[PDB]
């Protein structure tokens, strides 16, 4: 029923550019590493 | 309030001018929002 045959089930976050599946949304503010759109960015940081 | 934008890259839900999305024309939103330019 979908042309992309893979499956991704993880934490869901809604941005004005789209839905981000695969990344957690923290409340901190860091320098932009990987741009997504509509304000937010992505990075690979430890916890 | 004097520059009327068309799409601004936002999510789409009597047909408007944004029916070009169904033919494959999608407008991407900018990285820096207007609250950050301000
Ligand atoms: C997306 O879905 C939510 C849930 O009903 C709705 O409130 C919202 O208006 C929809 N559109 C956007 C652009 O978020």
């Amino acid at each position: 029923p979908t042309w992309r045959v893979y499956s991704t089930g993880s934490n869901v976050f809604q941005t004005r550019a789209g839905c981000l599946i695969g990344a957690e949304y923290v409340n901190n503010s860091y320098e932009c590493d990987i741009p997504i759109g509509a304000g937010i960015c992505a990075s690979y940081q430890t916890q | 309030n004097k520059v009327t934008l068309a799409d601004a890259g936002f999510i789409k839900q009597r047909d408007l001018i944004c029916a070009q999305k169904f033919k494959g024309l999608t407008v991407l939103p900018p990285l820096l929002t207007d609250e950050m330019i301000a």
